[PDB]
C-alpha cells in the first residue's frame, strides 16, 4: 500500500541544533516555513554550525535519544566537513560519527536551500533499503544541462 | 496543497503510528504505560453524557454531572503517574508543579456548575436540555459562565503553558520522556478534551436542540463550531501566564466570585 | 605621517617611570602601535603594576593579558633576549592613553607572579595562558585548562605543536567512548573553581546549561545551590573554540580576511576594520577620502543592524514580541542593501588592504536615500514603544546593577560601560577612518547600569548612527576607491588585465602574499559590542607571526559571577540576556 | 447504552495496545509545600455540601440561603485567615 511512506512524507518534526553562527538564516527559514520541536520527540535533526570537538558528545547523546528512524540534515560547509576550520578544535565533518543522509553546502546556506532540503528528503522518504536504486541521480547530474546552457549574466557594475 | 485543516492531524497520527517502542531501564513499567490512558479515557468518556439527540442519546443514565466531575478529578492522576514514571527529579518536580497548578485551578468548575444545575434542579441531561426551551441559562450567570470557562481551559489545555516547559529552573516539562505513540495519545487526548468541554458547555449553558427555522442537530453542530472557533481565537490570543501570576489570580479572586454567584442564584430562584 | 614608527620615549609617563626607577630594566621599543611598549623583568611586575595603579592619573582598566611565543623571530633588534613573553595592555581613561608591559621568560623557568590581585579580571586570561602555552602562574587561584578538555595533552599555541587537524588522528571515535564514560559518571571533584562548599546534602551541584533560545550559544554555568541561592557560579566556556589565533599564523595577509568576519557572526565588516587598519599601518598606506566614507557607511550599517537585533531580542524576551517581529522584515531589507554593495548577506569579506574590493554601483544613492527616509518613522515607533512602556520598565529596573568603579575594574566596555558616568568613546578620543569631520554624540547612563539604561543608550546611539549615515550619503566625494601605493592589495583589476607591472604585483600579492616588513601594529575600534582590538606581529614574512584579538564579550561573560552573586536563577537568566555576549566572540 | 459504549471503549483500548505490541534521596528544600493541594482536599469536602445542596434549593427557601451564606462566610473567613497569616502565598 505504501500509506506509511505517505505518512512520513506528509509530516516531519525538525530538531534545530543550530550553533553560534549560521543559525540566523535557519531562523529566517523557520519563521517563514513554520515551540513545537521538542527533545526525544523529533525524527529529523538539522545539524548546523561548526561541530566543535568539545561539544560533540552533546550531539552524540541527542542522536542516541531519538527513535529508530533517524534522519539528519547537515547544513553549511562547517558541518558537512571541517569547512574552512581545518584546525585541532574542529572535527572534519559530522558524518565521521553519525550517519548523514542529505548534505547542504554553503556558508551559511540560504532558507531556500532548507526548503529544497525538505523537498529532497520527502523525495528520498518516498522511495523505499533507503537508497532503493533511485538516489544515484544527483543534482550535479540532474540539472547539468540546465547549468551548462547558461551563457550571459548581468554585469556586476549594476544593482 | 492540503485543503483540510484536519489532514495535518491525520498525517501526524499516521506518523505516530509504526514507531519502535523502547523500554526505559531502572523504571517502573506499568505506570509508564498507564499514564497516557488516564489522560485519554477520562475525556473520552466525558463525551458519554451529551444529549446529541433524544433518539440517538449515547447514554440515558440518570446522572451525568457527577461522572464529569469524577473524570475531572481523575485526570490529575495521569500527570502524577507521568511525573513518577519520568524518573528524573527535574521532570518529576516539573510534573509535581504542573499537577499543583492543576489541582489549584480545577476547584472552580464544580461550584460554577452548581448554579446551572440548581436552576435546572436535576442531573438527568434530558431535564437540562428541556430547561433551555425559551430562556438560556447564560444571561443571569455571566460570572459563573466565565469561571467555568477559565476552569475548562485550565485543565491541561495548554493555556497555562507550563506543560512542555517550566518557568522555574531545576525542573522540566513532563512531556519529554514519552516519545512513542504515547505522545500521539497525549495529543488525541487533549483534542477529545477540548471538543468535549465545548460540547458540554454548549449543551449545559446554552440551548441545545432549539431549531428556530432549521433542523436542531445541525443547529447544535454549527453553534458548537462557532464556540470552537472562539475558543481557538482566545486560546491563541491568551498569552503564556507565568506560574506566579496564575497562583495570584487563583483561589483569591474566583472563590468569592462563585460564592456570591451561588448566593445570587439562590436569592433569585425563589 | 600617522603611520611612522615612533618610540614615544618623550611621553611624560616615560620620564615619571625613569625618575621613580632610575635607569635599567626598561627597553623602549620602536613600533607603530601608537603606545609605549616596555619590557620589565618578572621580578618587578607587581611593583610596576602597583605603581601604575596608584599613579596620579592611574591606569584603571586592564585592557588585555596574553602571551607570545617569540622563539622564531629572526628580526630582534632592540629587544632583550627572550624565549617567551607575556604582555599586559593597560589603559588610562583619564589620560586616554595606553601602555604595554612585556615580561620576558626563559624556557626552563616558565614562572611569573600572578597579576589577578590588582585586577581580578586577569584571572581567566592567565588561565588561558596555562591552557594554550605551558606557563605556570604561581599564586593563581584556579589554574586549569579553559579551552581544551582536561585530558588534552599539548599546548596548542606552541610552534612545535602541529596546527591543522590533518596532522592528528582523524575522528576515529576513540575519544567518543572515553568522553561518554566520563560524561556518564558526572561527579564533582570540587576542582571547578574554589568550590568552598562540600559535596553533600547541604549544597547541590547543577550544570544549568541553557540550551534554550536567546542563549547566544550553548554553554554551561556550573552552579552551587543552597536555599535556591547562587552560592557560587563557575562558567565552563570554550565549547566554540575555532582556533582563529592559531589559524592566523598559517594564512597569508590577504587570505586571512575572511576569518575576521567570523570572530563575531553579527559584526561582519566591523571585525574587518581593525585588521585592515593594522595591516595598512604596517604598510604605511594612507587611503583616499572616498575609501574612508565608504568604510564608515558599511560600518554604520552593520552597527545599526546589530543594535536592532539587540533591541528586538530584548523586547521579545522580557516583553511583547507581537509588533517587533516586523523588524525581522526590516533586517532583510538592510541585507538587500548589503548584498547590493558587497554581494552576500553575511560574512561580506569586502574590506581589503588599502581599500575595498570594488566601487559602489551607480544606483547606491537612491537605495540608501530610500532607507534613510523610510527608517525614522519606524525608529520613532520603537522609541514610543520602549520609552513609554511601563511593564518591562518597572520589571527592568535595579536588576543586578553596578557602578562606574565596578565597570572599570572588570574591564567591561561598551554599552555596559557607557551606562556609567565615564564618557569614553574611541571615535572621539582616537578618531579613525575620518570620524573627526563628523558630528555625533556619546550618550551616557549616569551611574547605574541596568537593562533600561542599556536599551535607551542603544536607541540614542542608533539615532547618532543614522545621522552619520545621512551625512555620509550627502557628502560622499569623488575619486578613487583604492590607494596609490605598491602594497595596495589587490591592484585595480582593469589595470591588472592590461599592464604588466600591475599584473606582476597582483600575481605575487595573491599567490605568495605581500611582504610586510617586520614590525608590530595594534588597532582598537568601537565595535557593535564594546571595544574590539587587533594586535598583529609580523616577522618580515608574508604571514602574521602573532595575531591577538581582544573581544569585549569575553570580559562581559567573565563579569557575571561577581555581580549576580546573591540573586535567583531568574535574575541570572535576565542578566545573561541583558549582557552583550556572543559565544563566538567569547571563544574566538 | 452506557455498557455498550464502555465495552466498545475497552475493546478499542485492547485493540490499540495489542496492535502497538505487534507493530514494534534527600530533597532538602526542593519540592515540599503541597499544602495548597491539601487545602483543596479539604475544600472539595466543604464544597461537597454545596454539591448535595444544588439539587434541592427551591424547597429550601430563606433559611437555606441564610445558612448557606453562613457556611460560605465561614469558608471566606478561613481563606482570608490563611492568606493573612502567610500560608497561602508564593509556593515552589
Ligand atoms: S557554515 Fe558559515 S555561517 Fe555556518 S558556522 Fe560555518 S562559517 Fe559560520
Amino acid at each position: 500500500n505504501d500509506m506509511v511512506n505517505w505518512g512520513r512524507k506528509n509530516s516531519i518534526w525538525p530538531y534545530n541544533f543550530g550553533l553560534s553562527c549560521c543559525y540566523v538564516e535557519m531562523v529566517t527559514s523557520f519563521t517563514a516555513v513554520h515551540l513545537r520541536a521538542s527533545p526525544r520527540q523529533a525524527d529529523l535533526m538539522v545539524v548546523a554550525g561548526t561541530c566543535f570537538t568539545k561539544m560533540a558528545p552533546v550531539i552524540q547523546r541527542l542522536y542516541d535519544q531519538m527513535l529508530e528512524p533517524k534522519w539528519v540534515i547537515s547544513m553549511g560547509a562547517c558541518a558537512n566537513s571541517g569547512g574552512m576550520y581545518d584546525i585541532y578544535s574542529v572535527v572534519q565533518g559530522v558524518d565521521k560519527f553519525i550517519p548523514v543522509d542529505v548534505y547542504i553546502p554553503g556558508c551559511p546556506p540560504r532558507p531556500e536551500a532548507y526548503m529544497q532540503a525538505l523537498m529532497l528528503l520527502q523525495e528520498s522518504i518516498g522511495k523505499e533499503q533507503g537508497v532503493y536504486r533511485a538516489n544515484m541521480q544527483s543534482e550535479r547530474e540532474r540539472k547539468r544541462g540546465e547549468r551548462i546552457a547558461v551563457t550571459n549574466l548581468r554585469t556586476p557594475d549594476e544593482i | 496543497v492540503g485543503w483540510g485543516g484536519s489532514l495535518q492531524l491525520v498525517a501526524d497520527m499516521i506518523k505516530m503510528f509504526f514507531k519502535e517502542d523502547w523500554i526505559p531501564k531502572f523504571s517502573d513499567r506499568v505506570i509508564f504505560t498507564l499514564a497516557p490512558m488516564i489522560a485519554f479515557t477520562s475525556l473520552l468518556l466525558a463525551f458519554a453524557i451529551v444529549p446529541v439527540s433524544p433518539g440517538w442519546v449515547v447514554a440515558d443514565l440518570n446522572i451525568g454531572i457527577l461522572f464529569f466531575l469524577m473524570m475531572a478529578g481523575l485526570a490529575v492522576y495521569a500527570v502524577l503517574f507521568a511525573g513518577w514514571s519520568s524518573n528524573n527529579k527535574y521532570s518529576l518536580l516539573g510534573a509535581m508543579r504542573a499537577s499543583a497548578q492543576t489541582l489549584s485551578y480545577e476547584v472552580f468548575l464544580g461550584l460554577s456548575l452548581m448554579g446551572v444545575v440548581a436552576q435546572a434542579g436535576s442531573f438527568n441531561m434530558t431535564d437540562i436540555v428541556n430547561s433551555q426551551a425559551h430562556v438560556w441559562n447564560v444571561i443571569p450567570q455571566f460570572f459563573g459562565f466565565i469561571t467555568f470557562a477559565i476552569a475548562g481551559v485550565a485543565v491541561c489545555h495548554r493555556h497555562p503553558f507550563d506543560q512542555p516547559e517550566a518557568e522555574q529552573e531545576l525542573a522540566d516539562g513532563y512531556h519529554i520522556e514519552y516519545s512513542g505513540m504515547k505522545f500521539g495519545l497525549f495529543f488525541v487526548g487533549e483534542y477529545i478534551g477540548i471538543v468535549t468541554i465545548s460540547a458540554l458547555m454548549v449543551t449545559l449553558f446554552f440551548g441545545g436542540w432549539q431549531g428556530p427555522l432549521l433542523p436542531p442537530f445541525i443547529w447544535f453542530a454549527l453553534k458548537t463550531a462557532f464556540f470552537m472557533m472562539m475558543f481557538i481565537l482566545i486560546r491563541a490570543s491568551l498569552p503564556r501566564p507565568r506560574y506566579d501570576q496564575v497562583m495570584s489570580f487563583g483561589w483569591k479572586i474566583c472563590l468569592p466570585l462563585t460564592l456570591i454567584n451561588l448566593l445570587v442564584t439562590a436569592a433569585v430562584i425563589l | 605621517p600617522a603611520w611612522q614608527t615612533r618610540d614615544h620615549l618623550d611621553d611624560p609617563v616615560i620620564g615619571e617611570l625613569r625618575n621613580r626607577f632610575g635607569p635599567d630594566a626598561f627597553t623602549v621599543q620602536a613600533t607603530r602601535t601608537g603606545v609605549p611598549v616596555v619590557w620589565i623583568k618578572r621580578e618587578q611586575l607587581l611593583e610596576v603594576g602597583d605603581f601604575l595603579k596608584k599613579l596620579p592619573k592611574p591606569y584603571v582598566m586592564l585592557f588585555d593579558l596574553h602571551g607570545m611565543d617569540e622563539r622564531l623571530r629572526t628580526h630582534r633588534e632592540g629587544l632583550p633576549a627572550a624565549d617567551f613573553s607575556v604582555f599586559y595592555h593597560l589603559i588610562s581613561i583619564d589620560r586616554n592613553r595606553d601602555i604595554m608591559l612585556k615580561v620576558a621568560l626563559a624556557e626552563n623557568d616558565l614562572h611569573v607572579p600572578t597579576f589577578t590581585k590588582l585586577f581580578p579580571n586577569a584571572n581567566w586570561y592567565e588561565r588561558e595562558t596555562w591552557d594554550l602555552f605551558g606557563i605556570t602562574f604561581d599564586g593563581h587561584p584556579n589554574l586549569r585548562r579553559i579551552m581544551m578538555p582536561q585530558t588534552w595533552k599539548g599546548h596548542p599555541l606552541r610552534k612545535d605543536y602541529p596546527a591543522r587537524a590533518t596532522e592528528f588522528s582523524p575522528f576515529e571515535l576513540t575519544k567518543a567512548k572515553q568522553d561518554l564514560e566520563m560524561e556518564a559518571l558526572t561527579f564533582k571533584p570540587e576542582e571547578w573553581g574554589m568550590k568552598r562548599g562540600t559535596e553533600n546534602e547541604d549544597f547541590m551541584f547543577l550544570n544549568l546549561g541553557p540550551n534554550h533560545p536567546s542563549a547566544h550559544g550553548a554553554f554551561r554555568i556550573v552552579l552551587q545551590l543552597d536555599g535556591e541561592e547562587i552560592v557560587d557560579c563557575v562558567p565552563d566556556i570554550g565549547y566554540h573554540h575555532r582556533g582563529a589565533e592559531k589559524m592566523g599564523e598559517r594564512q597569508s595577509w590577504h587570505s586571512y580576511i575572511p576569518y575576521t568576519d567570523r570572530i563575531e557572526y553579527l559584526g561582519g565588516c566591523v571585525n574587518e576594520m581593525p585588521y585592515v587598519l593594522a595591516v595598512e599601518k604596517l604598510a604605511g598606506i594612507t587611503v583616499p577620502d572616498r575609501v574612508n566614507v565608504i568604510r564608515v557607511m558599511l560600518s554604520e550599517l552593520f552597527r545599526i543592524n546589530s543594535h536592532l537585533l539587540y533591541i528586538s531580542t530584548f523586547i521579545q524576551d522580557v516583553g511583547a514580541m507581537t509588533p517587533v517581529f516586523f523588524a525581522f522584515t526590516d533586517r532583510q531589507k538592510i541585507y538587500d542593501l548589503v548584498e547590493a554593495i558587497t554581494g552576500f548577506r553575511m560574512h561580506p569579506a569586502w574590506f581589503r588592504i588599502g581599500g575595498v574590493a570594488h566601487d559602489l554601483p551607480r544606483g547606491w544613492d537612491r537605495l540608501l536615500r530610500e532607507f534613510l527616509d523610510w527608517m525614522p518613522k519606524r525608529l520613532a515607533s520603537y522609541e514610543k514603544a520602549a520609552l513609554q512602556n511601563t511593564i518591562l520598565k518597572g520589571r527592568s529596573q535595579g536588576v543586578a546593577a553596578y557602578g562606574a568603579k565596578e565597570a572599570l575594574e572588570w574591564g567591561t566596555t561598551g554599552a555596559g560601560l557607557r551606562a556609567t558616568g565615564i564618557d569614553f568613546d574611541v571615535r572621539k578620543a582616537r578618531p579613525y577612518s575620518g570620524y573627526e569631520n563628523f558630528d555625533f554624540e556619546i550618550p551616557v547612563g549616569g551611574g547605574v547600569s541596568d537593562c533600561y539604561t542599556r536599551v535607551m543608550l542603544k536607541v540614542e546611539e542608533l539615532r547618532q548612527s543614522l545621522r552619520i549615515l545621512e551625512q555620509c550619503l550627502n557628502n560622499m566625494p569623488e575619486g578613487p576607491f583604492k590607494a596609490d601605493h605598491p602594497l595596495t592589495t589587490p591592484p585595480p583589476k582593469e589595470r591588472t588585465l592590461q599592464h604588466i607591472e600591475t599584473l606582476i604585483t597582483h600575481f605575487l600579492q595573491v599567490s605568495w602574499g605581500p611582504v610586510m616588513p617586520a614590525n608590530e601594529s595594534f588597532q582598537m575600534i568601537e565595535a557593535t559590542k564594546g571595544i574590539n582590538s587587533y594586535y598583529l606581529t609580523s616577522d618580515g614574512s608574508t604571514m602574521s607571526y602573532r595575531t591577538r584579538v581582544r573581544t569585549p564579550s569575553f570580559a562581559h561573560l567573565q563579569q557575571i559571577p561577581a555581580a549576580i552573586r546573591g540573586s535567583l536563577v531568574s535574575d541570572l537568566i535576565v542578566y545573561l540576556g541583558s549582557i552583550d555576549f556572543v559565544m563566538s566572540d567569547v571563544d574566538r | 447504552a452506557f455498557a455498550i459504549f464502555l465495552i466498545v471503549a475497552i475493546g478499542l483500548c485492547c485493540l490499540m495496545l495489542v496492535g502497538g505490541w505487534f507493530l514494534g534521596a534527600r530533597l532538602r528544600l526542593s519540592a515540599k509545600f503541597y499544602l495548597v493541594a491539601m487545602f483543596f482536599v479539604i475544600f472539595d469536602v466543604e464544597a461537597l455540601y454545596l454539591f448535595a445542596w444544588s439539587t434541592s434549593i427551591r424547597e429550601s427557601g430563606w433559611v437555606g440561603f441564610v445558612e448557606a451564606a453562613i457556611f460560605i462566610f465561614v469558608l471566606l473567613a478561613g481563606l482570608v485567615y490563611l492568606v493573612r497569616i502567610g500560608a497561602l502565598d508564593w509556593t515552589p
